[PDB]
């Protein structure tokens, strides 16, 4: 019983670790997609827009 | 380090509120004055009509 509550409450803790690195790369992956968004505004905005417009 | 040099080219977001704001209040300046006149002397046309 004790080996059995000892291996449940070390499972969570060396869970942990791999949903931390889950949501960075997520957070990351974020970033390049409102890198990307950002870039096809602005050139919806001053290319297509506000210059040739 | 990548987020602070990644920057997409152009002056950012914030500041493009007021370059846009300026450059299309410009454009609209230069030409709606320009079409009410063209009108004002058009609809004389028409009263000539």
């Amino acid at each position: 019983v004790l080996v059995g509550e000892q291996q449940q409450c070390q499972d969570a803790k060396s869970q942990q670790k791999e949903q931390m690195l889950l949501l960075e790369k997520k957070s990351a992956a974020y970033s390049q997609v409102l890198l990307r968004c950002l870039t096809l505004l602005q050139r919806l905005l001053q290319e297509h827009r506000l210059k040739t417009q | 380090l990548h987020m602070k040099t990644s920057l997409p080219p152009g002056l950012p977001t914030q500041e493009l509120l007021q370059i846009q704001a300026s450059q299309e209040k410009q454009q609209k300046e230069n030409l709606g004055q320009a079409l009410k006149r063209l009108e004002k002397l058009l609809k004389q046309a028409l009263e000539r009509i």
